[PDB]
């Protein structure tokens, strides 16, 4: 939110822990909400 | 026969890691999509959530 | 030659005290009064002539010429390569 | 035989892994650019060299000379030259526009952009320019440009290089560039560096993106900076000078030693004077010359130190000449050690440096400037602000090179003397083996407006009725 | 290439500059760098000398203007342009 | 004549960050700064680390306080050397002093 | 209106222009410069003269141009690469070398 | 300030390269800022009407700011190292017709129209006083 | 008519970082985040802190869960406010609640 | 880059007081 | 009806925090001044201080 990227597809992020241990981490953030307007449009059946 | 520097190894491994994370994002997106338009009762569950 | 010049210039002085390293450092060089091995870094002030005791000494190695004929030898070899390559030595070098 | 094994072994273990230039460069392409940037931004000599490139390759100005092929196009000379004058006037009034909106960044002019491109191609190996259409139609010309750092062209999603996709460059089977991948800025380095694919050549005939570099072998997709041949040497030079300076600091800072058996405080009070009446130790005043007394056992000996420049200057001389040879710039230009120099020798060195600079100018700055000019000319002719001759055998899109044929005028070769060179120039023009346009271009102007201003001068002089100049009757 | 890869005999194996834009590489301590330069020029003779040379040679004592309007672009006469 | 040996104060000895916290205190005497503490058996107040109750050390005082101080501020983390921190005379063994804070975010070098 | 010309100038030190409250730097906001998506400078957050450094310094926003096109503020420098906002001082390449030189003079 | 062991040719080369750098930096910094300040004052003058516009202007100043406000600048010129040789070069240039008074007075830090007008005045007053015509008459 | 206050939820009381970790869970019933936790004296499982046993409190639950959650995620580092934490009703002494998290990277303010 | 710390710490402590010319002069002006 | 981005919301709350911080520091020196020139002797004492 510091750079105003509140709405975005993906978000790679990079940083390294401080102090005596110095180790780098790679991050990815997202929040998908795959949706569809009308469920009745599709018909799902299980064959047997 | 042709060694590489540790920093070159760093760039290789980080590129591989970001590719893997992108693949994981694609996996979860596809899973949500198939659950959604396969039942419409699409759960969203998991530990630490 | 670059490496040798680097090391010979870098090692400038040395201490011959019987005591421990940090005691030698803070009684011949100074520093100390730290904020928090790596021994201790001495700030670059001015002069600060030290005092010594028997059995202790400070020796500043004089090193030697960094270019003891290296330039002229390289110039000769540059004449050699220029002749081999067929271009003028002055233009090449 | 010489390359086989080596006399008495020698290079028995060295055998470079022969592969293409791309295979040699691409694996560490980003690291090489980063190292070059570090050197140029933290080294005085690198900055001096890039400044020399900037001032010599293009100089402080750049004048266009558009000479369309009237004979090739079946176009009469009169209308050809009239059209040339029109387009030259339009380009000159548009390029130096105080709007600074030749680039959407709005911080550079035409010459500044050319210099930016020259500099980044010098210390990276290539240059990238994008031409865009500003939506705003307030300006007569809605075409702008953007410089792109070479690091901004990279493979999207950090994908590995393929046969056709090499470092964010999609090329055909023949190896010609087809598409590029670019990323937005990454500052601060915390948000995604997304990717955008841009075709190099728009199908309309316009060039959306232009990537200019000097290749060294076939299939080379990215240029390599000249620094690659001097990286380690110049870094070692910087380290050596720095550590030598530090060592000299230490050796000079330690000057005297005092040894005694009693307490250090009392010894310093009784030897160095000190201010005991007032670990702070005991700082002493600096008054007149003083002589102490010492009993046996104590001794105060000054240190002879050591010569702080025992050949380091000569070593710097040799290293700087090597760096200058690697860079292609003259040693005196790079180091400003203009000592022990004669007129003929300085003239020859400046001459060879100037020849190299002119070659680089023609191969980089002239080409990119011509490309930008033709890109602008396409929009100009489309908006019909200028008109081609009606008898044009070929259309502009058919004969872009013919219509947009142009050369450039940069900063002239400033002579060491000037007197001899200008006597030579006037003797040339009187002997007739040269011409006014040639010599004026060499000096840094154009004979056309030179003659126009001569007419203006003589008209003003005859109006004032004082004296006609040395061109009349 | 070969020199930029790792260096002769290892040598510059620890020299791995980060590749960023100069904005990312300078803005963090941009104020600190400006402070260093300012103090240096204020309290060094050589830096002050260089600045004085810049000041006295970049412009000099005087600075005259010559207005040359684009009369050809404006379609206006030369005499009117000169009077303006 | 009048000379002094000046050195800076070094609360730390390494790059491990030190963090602080505030808890109600029940000190009965003037406790100087950088003094170990422990919990009360019954009232669960804070008292100076006696040096005898083994394994009950909790933290190290940051700012010297007194009886009137309802609450005290103490470092909940960090590293300290042997000599910078004063110790109760009841704790007389070097090993006990060294390892009294074992198992907590407080470390002794 | 005592003068025929209403235009007056005032220099602005680089320290006088910076991010208000020394906050972070976003995409459009970098070191007190508000730019568009393409990077064209739009506005400036200039800090008032905080001398002496006691009264709280306040930032004021100023457009690069007026709606009529008048350039109320002018920023001039030599960029080194695309997407660069603040110029680099010429001394930046030799700072520590010259500083050590001065120390050598003194010692 | 260490001018030791310097010969004429090397001094000329160093001075020429330094002056080229200085002129480039002048054009790329001082010219830009001066042009911006000048146009900002020029628009104020034009709206204050103290100056007069051409009647048949094809385009107005608002859209032709660069066209109307185009200008160059001249600071202190390249000061001579010898002087005699420089003026010899200038006079032989003007004789050969390869140069113009505008740019020669520019490199000397002067104005061609101003010097012409001053010469006109000096010739007029010399004729009036009957002392001697200068080297520009009839 | 109806008045509703918009308040910021800020459990942390200090800049000290808060870290999370997972451990086997034996929750008796529903338990929301910010809940004191303890180890079963026998089964070594994680359960809700009783509020009476001294020193039993170990960590602070990070996410609401129930008995079905075999594994629980909880905070081990950081500082939190007295009101921001929901404590078991067994705890009734303010000093006891304040000093319950003594000796660990979890602190109260 | 070089403005940060220098070679091997080097100017690890040099932090000049960025301030106005008045702040530089007036406190020690007399 | 006119809802803004959470980024601008964060900017707004940061400005509010800055203003509150400034008022809080200002009132401290105000109390210092009133204590000083109302009784001369002036003691400062805070928790964890």
């Amino acid at each position: 939110q510091r750079e105003g990227i509140n709405a975005s597809a993906r978000y790679p992020k990079n940083w390294v822990t401080t102090g005596d241990p110095a180790r780098e981490f790679t991050m990815i953030q997202s929040a998908p909400l795959m949706l569809l307007a009308d469920p009745d449009e599709f018909v799902s059946v299980q064959l047997a | 026969q042709n060694l590489a520097d540790p920093a070159y190894r760093r760039r290789r491994i980080i590129m591989q890691n970001m590719r893997d994370e992108e693949l994981a994002i694609a996996q979860v997106e596809e899973m949500q999509a198939v659950s959604a338009v396969l039942k419409g009762k699409y759960t969203m569950t998991g530990e630490a959530f | 030659q670059l490496q040798s010049a680097i090391v010979k210039a870098m090692y400038a002085a040395t201490i011959e005290s019987e005591l421990d390293t940090q005691s030698a450092m803070d009684f011949i060089l100074g520093a100390n009064s730290q904020e928090q091995y790596a021994a201790a870094p001495v700030r670059l002030g001015g002069a600060k002539v030290p005092h010594l005791m028997p059995g202790d000494s400070l020796n500043l190695q004089t090193a030697q010429d960094t270019d003891n004929g290296y330039s002229v030898f390289e110039q000769s070899l540059l004449r050699y390569i220029a002749a081999g390559l067929g271009v003028s030595y002055e233009q090449l070098s | 035989h010489g390359g086989g094994s080596g006399f008495g072994g020698q290079l028995r273990s060295w055998n470079p892994p022969s592969e293409s230039v791309d295979a040699a460069l691409l694996p560490n392409f980003t690291r090489g650019n980063a190292r070059a940037d570090d050197l140029v931004r933290n080294n005085g000599y690198a900055a001096n060299a890039i400044q020399l490139h900037q001032d010599h390759i293009v100089g402080s100005f750049f004048r266009l000379s558009h000479r369309p092929s009237w004979r090739y196009l079946g176009i009469g000379e009169e209308e050809a030259r009239a059209f040339s004058r029109e387009v030259e006037a339009a380009w000159k009034e548009f390029a130096e526009d105080d709007c600074c909106c030749i680039d959407v960044e709005r911080k550079r002019t035409f010459t500044m952009m050319i210099r930016e491109g020259v500099a980044m191609h010098a210390f990276n190996g290539e240059l990238f320019v994008q031409a865009t259409w500003d939506t705003s139609s307030s300006r007569l010309f809605r075409t702008q440009f953007r410089m792109v750092s070479p690091k901004r062209i990279s493979n999207p999603n950090n994908t590995g290089d393929s046969r056709n996709c090499r470092a964010g460059v999609q090329i055909n089977d023949s190896g010609a560039a087809l598409g590029y991948y670019v990323s937005e800025d990454g500052y601060p380095g915390w948000m995604p560096q997304k990717w955008t694919w841009i075709p190099r050549e728009l199908p309309g005939g316009r060039a959306s993106f232009i990537h200019v570099f000097e290749p060294v072998e076939d299939g080379q997709t990215r240029g390599a900076n000249v620094f690659y041949s001097v990286m380690e040497q110049m870094k070692m030079l910087d380290t050596l000078q720095n550590t030598q300076l530090q060592s000299a600091i230490v050796k000079a800072m330690y000057a005297a030693t005092i040894e005694s058996e009693l307490d250090t405080q009392s010894a310093m009070d009784f030897i160095l004077g000190a201010n005991s009446q007032e670990y702070a130790a005991a700082p002493v005043r600096l008054g007149g010359a003083k002589v102490p007394h010492l009993m046996p056992g104590d001794s105060l000996n000054l240190q002879t130190a050591q010569d702080t420049d025992n050949g380091y200057s000569v070593f710097e001389q040799s290293l700087l000449r090597y760096i200058a040879a690697g860079l292609g710039v003259s040693y005196e230009q790079l180091s400003r050690n203009y000592a022990q120099m004669s007129y003929s020798t300085a003239r020859a060195s400046a001459n060879e440096s100037w020849a190299y600079f002119m070659g680089r100018r023609k191969f980089v700055a002239s080409r990119q400037a011509s490309q930008m000019f033709l890109c602008w000319l396409e929009e100009a002719i489309v908006r019909r602000v200028v008109t081609l001759p009606s008898k044009a055998r070929f259309s502009f899109q058919e004969a872009r090179s013919a219509w947009g044929n142009c050369d450039w005028i940069g900063s002239g070769r400033m002579a060491i003397d000037g007197l001899k060179e200008v006597q030579e120039a006037v003797m040339l023009i009187e002997a007739g083996l040269s011409t006014y346009e040639k010599e004026c271009a060499k000096r840094g102007d154009d004979y056309q407006e030179i003659f126009a201003q001569q007419v203006r001068e003589t008209m003003e002089r005859r109006a004032a009725g004082l004296k006609p100049p040395a061109w009349a009757a | 290439y070969h020199g930029g890869g790792s260096g002769f005999g290892g040598q510059l194996r620890s020299w791995n500059p980060p590749s960023e834009s100069v904005d990312a590489a300078l803005l963090p301590n941009f104020t600190r760098g400006n402070a260093r330069a300012d103090d240096l020029v204020r309290n060094n003779g050589y830096a002050a000398n260089a600045i004085q040379l810049h000041q006295d040679h970049i412009v000099g004592s005087f600075f005259r203007l010559s207005h040359r309007p684009s009369w050809r672009y404006l379609g206006i006469g030369e005499e009117e342009a000169r009077a303006f | 004549t009048s000379k002094e040996t000046f050195t800076h104060y070094q609360p730390q000895g390494n790059s491990d960050p030190a963090h602080t916290a505030t808890a109600p205190g029940g000190l009965s005497a003037k406790a100087p700064a950088m003094t170990p503490l422990m919990l009360d058996t019954s009232s669960r107040k804070l008292v100076a680390w006696d040096g005898t109750t083994d394994g009950a050390a909790v933290g190290i005082l940051a700012v010297a306080a007194d009886q009137t101080s309802t609450t005290l501020t103490f470092y909940k983390s960090g590293t300290f050397r042997y000599e910078d921190v004063l110790w109760p005379e009841a704790a007389s063994d070097e090993t006990k002093k060294r390892t009294a804070f074992a198992g907590t975010a407080i470390s002794i070098v």
